[PDB]
């Protein structure tokens, strides 16, 4: 997007991720997994769905509409009522074709931003026990069963147990 | 699935007095900025009409004396004082996960 | 303003069906994702399920998951739900309520509902033989 | 005999749409009549799958 | 907002700064005190005055406007000047609602992007002598005072000279 | 612009570039020089080039056009017929404007976004060898002559050769 995650550093996207928007996978001594966030999904479908309603409260209950279709050639008067709905209907088009274009845009970028998000929620939990593999990875530097990172996920992660061992693993 | 209490059980104050009830839930009930929680009222054999909502708001068009508060998980509602219209069912009730979760029944 | 009578509910024998009904006035109905809600007498108070405005999103409560069908019309604003299979724990009256969030994208299982707006009048139901 | 909002010579639409290409004669609450038939709305992420 | 900053990983906002929009609160040896950071709080609002300005000359300035209330029942000429006033109105009315939506959700977004930009302005000073908790709150990892609090907020740190003081700190 | 690359953290451009848009001055052993980074390049490009063509696909093929000047002093009709045009001018102008500031405020906050997204990419690349500098340098800590820069530069630079060069002229 603007922010590079999704479709960027993140190579790219999970289709056995059916829980879940953004999420989690892990390599560790017992196992491999993965599990959904439920917080930066729940984010992200929170304001689509505003935006989808915000877009959509208009309907034109207006207002003794004027004859359209015609049985003759009639000339000025006609005429006139042609321009005038042939143009409104221009504008109401390029209305719709902006409106539709920039909400779209937006609601990418925004997207985006949202796994950016959740990527530096998760950073700064791992204080110096962890680096940026640079493809959406992080090496943390010490042991971590199904119940250590089951902390991360659910943030209640304490970095200063650990710290010893992994600053150990990294600068030595 | 998650689980909410109505601590102590069931009232028994008089008529002109104020009181509270207590509604706990197991996953904490906020998320951006917004407590997801309401209660309802349900006069024996009349299905349910709406109390508070989002934790401290009045109901659509409810009693003046009515009060609600709490945050994250310790809710905590309040009477004023009981009234002649006050004698039905209650409960508290979540919506922040699916499946929304009820109480048990509180006279 | 709004008006939510229901229909169509009596007693039927064990593993036997019918179809329940709920009429809905006084708001734009097909813009509301919309519930079923019942209970058991003074034990306490439980959720059935939910069918998004769309039409094209469903969940249940474990406890009726795989037996039961919610469903809903648009042109003649009405809501139903489809029982098959009664099990023993079921006698109960069913209410429709309707869900306070403009049109809640449920895009999955678990996301957070909305509170329960208004109720509907009623029905009858007693798996009972 | 049905519930519809809005008619046009056509016929009965429905107005949860913003946005009718019908017809450009209505009579109620009518979308807004638009040369396109389709606009498309995002309602979710930049989709990028593998190979 | 997109960047996350505000309403995001700092928690809330400070109510009692009242000469700025931006700023520092410090903990150190000698107390607890509190400083607007001033190039930013002017940043934010610079835009800000300029976007007001944008959004306002113009003023609707023609021509012999039509008539448009009616004392009588006259079918066709009537019900054109109605219905062509009563479009217009429409226009302007979405024209309106439309620019306000937009303007805003920006505001909004760039007064987020201008804190997370003046959190990365000193995460750089403090080279390697802090660590980000998360709260929007560094752990500084040597002795500093008064005199060393306002180096950092005027731009002046000098990250050599609490070098060696600060890794000691951090790793033994 | 938003994102605080450009026109910002970056001090100013480089006005000696002219093989693409982004790029890497350096200096090592073998004296200085510059290179252009394309996959950021074309990347804005595209971008520029896409807009472009969305927003010129339109020229009002629309039905007959009333009259627009007039030769005699007329009323109701002419009146009409002049509100009508008068009103459609207004609202186009509105539109144009807009739309050019818009897309242009857009153009500059994508163009800033890119540069960050090149500077993220690079140092994530570094992963535990250099440090930000603060102006959008870097401070690689080993001797890294012209071959293994253009490594850095065309991404095929293997952080673990070195680290133990610049682990120890970091910390020692
Ligand atoms: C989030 O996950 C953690 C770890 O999976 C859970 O922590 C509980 O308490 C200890 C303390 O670390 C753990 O070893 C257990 O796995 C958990 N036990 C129980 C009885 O719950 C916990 O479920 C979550 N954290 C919080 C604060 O609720
Ligand atoms: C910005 O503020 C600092 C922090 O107080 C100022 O520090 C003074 O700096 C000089 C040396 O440059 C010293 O005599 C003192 O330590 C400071 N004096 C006082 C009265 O506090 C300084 O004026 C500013 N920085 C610069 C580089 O001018
Ligand atoms: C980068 O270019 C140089 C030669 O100019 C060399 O180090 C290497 O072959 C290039 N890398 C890639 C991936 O093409």
């Amino acid at each position: 997007g603007l922010f590079g995650a999704i479709a960027g550093f993140i190579e790219n996207g999970w289709e056995g991720m059916i829980d879940g928007w953004y999420g989690f996978r892990h390599q560790n001594s017992e196992g491999t997994g993965q599990a959904a966030d439920l917080k930066s999904t729940q984010a992200a479908i929170d304001q689509i769905n505003g935006k989808l309603n915000r877009v959509i409260e208009k309907t034109n209950e207006k207002f003794h509409q004027i004859e359209k279709e015609f049985s003759e050639v009639e000339g000025r008067i006609q005429d006139l009522e042609k321009y005038v709905e042939d143009t409104k209907i221009d504008l109401w088009s390029y209305n719709a074709e902006l409106l539709v274009a920039l909400e779209n845009q937006h609601t990418i970028d925004l997207t985006d931003s949202e796994m950016n998000k959740l990527f530096e929620k998760t950073r700064r939990q791992l204080r110096e026990n962890a680096e940026e593999m640079g493809n959406g990875c992080f090496k943390i530097y010490h042991k971590c069963d199904n119940a250590c990172i089951e902390s991360i996920r659910n943030g209640t992660y304490d970095h200063d147990v650990y710290r010893d061992e992994a600053l150990n693993n990294r600068f030595q | 699935d998650i689980v909410m209490t109505q601590s102590p059980d069931s009232l028994a104050v008089s008529l002109g007095e104020r009181a509270t009830i207590n509604c706990k839930s197991s996953q904490s009930v906020t998320f951006n900025y917004k407590n997801y929680l309401a209660w309802y009222q349900q006069k024996p054999g009349q299905p349910p009409k709406l109390l508070i909502y989002w934790a401290s708001t009045r109901e659509s068009g409810v009693p003046d004396r009515f009060s609600g508060s709490g945050s994250g998980t310790d809710f905590t509602l309040t009477i004023s004082s009981l009234q002649a219209e006050d004698v039905a069912v209650y409960y508290c009730q979540q919506h922040y996960r699916t499946p929304p979760t009820f109480g048990q029944g509180t006279k | 303003q709004v008006q939510l009578v229901e229909s169509g509910g009596g007693v039927v024998q064990p593993g036997r069906s019918l179809r329940l009904s709920c009429a809905a006035s006084g708001f734009t109905f097909s813009t509301y994702a919309m519930h079923w809600v019942r209970q058991a007498p003074g034990k306490g108070l439980e959720w059935v399920a939910v069918i998004s405005y769309d039409a094209n999103y469903k969940y249940y409560a474990d406890s009726v998951k795989g037996r039961f069908t919610i469903s809903r019309d648009n042109s003649k604003n009405t809501l139903y739900l489809q029982m098959n299979s009664l099990r023993a724990e079921d006698t109960a009256v069913y209410y429709c309520a309707k869900d306070s969030q403009l049109r809640s994208l449920l895009y999955f299982e678990w996301l957070s509902q909305g509170y329960f707006d208004y109720w509907g009048q009623g029905t009858l139901v007693t798996v009972s033989s | 005999t049905c519930i519809s909002e809005c008619i046009t010579p056509n016929g009965s639409i429905p107005n949860d749409k913003p946005f009718q290409n019908v017809n450009k004669i209505t009579y109620g609450a009518c979308p807004k009549y638009v040369k396109q038939n389709t606009l498309k709305l995002a309602t979710g992420m930049r989709n990028v799958p593998e190979k």
